[PDB]
């Protein structure tokens, strides 16, 4: 039940049941980000 | 050298003295060109400092590239990128104008590409330039010192040799049409070699 969540469970998996209420939009979020430095011009990457 | 003060400074001035001490002739790296191998493309970059302008500017320092904008690795092409020449010079006041007894006064002047050697140690030069300071005399940040002043020198671009008694530069003098045809008719009397002689000394 949802309502018996507690400190044990941290971290753990868990299986839950509900109803759904509220879906939120779509938000964005980087995998790959190429980056420059605005002084010397010195370019790398990040990947996510 | 001795008559140059803080109030010439950012002028145009001329100068006269003895060549003391040289640089070695250096080149200094304006644009490089690169190869990236897995596209078949070629780059570049300029640089520039603070020396090649008359007007101050705002730095750009760039950094020496080595990766492509995607990643790629690249490779230098040498024989494609471009060198110029550079070098710098000390003159003195000249040992026969400088009073005796006390020690000489000294500036430096600063060359590039096609006025890069020429001049030797030990020469009567004439310099004309223009007489410039550099950087910030200890200004920017704390630096509680302050003993020290502005950097200055002479961005020269103009080197004249002077001949003078008991030196190594020779004395040569333009000759004219008119000269070489009054010579050219000396030449075809007969006493030529006693008027010659009769007029040393
Ligand atoms: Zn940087």
């Amino acid at each position: 039940p949802l309502r018996d969540l507690d400190s044990e469970h941290v971290s753990k998996i868990v299986r839950l049941s509900g109803i759904i209420i509220s879906t939120s939009v779509l938000s964005s979020r980087a995998t790959y980000l190429s980056i420059m430095c605005r002084n010397c011009r010195h370019t790398t990457s990040i990947t996510i | 050298p001795r008559t140059l003060t803080a109030q010439h400074l950012n002028k145009l001035v001329s100068v006269e003295g003895i060549v003391t001490k040289t640089s070695l002739v250096r080149p200094k790296l304006i644009r490089s060109v690169h190869y990236a191998a897995k596209t078949g493309r070629f780059h570049y970059r300029d640089y520039t400092d603070a020396t090649t302008t008359l007007t101050t500017r705002i730095p750009t320092p760039a950094i020496y590239p080595t990766e492509d904008t995607e990643g790629n690795k690249l490779t230098t092409e040498y024989g494609y990128s471009t060198f110029i020449d550079h070098q710098r010079i000390t003159v003195q006041e000249m040992p026969e104008m400088a009073p005796a007894g006390q020690l000489p006064r000294s500036i430096d002047v600063i060359l590039d590409d096609d006025l890069v050697d020429k001049t030797k140690p030990g020469d009567r030069v004439n310099v004309v330039g223009v007489f410039k300071s550099l950087g910030a005399g200890g200004m920017n940040q704390s630096n509680s010192n302050t003993l020290i002043g502005f950097k200055t020198l002479i961005l020269g671009n103009t080197v004249y040799p002077l001949h003078a008694r008991s030196t190594g530069v020779a004395a040569r003098q333009m000759l004219t049409d008119f000269d070489i045809r009054n010579i050219n008719k000396l030449s075809k009397k007969k006493d030529i070699f006693d008027i010659l002689s009769q007029s040393l000394a």
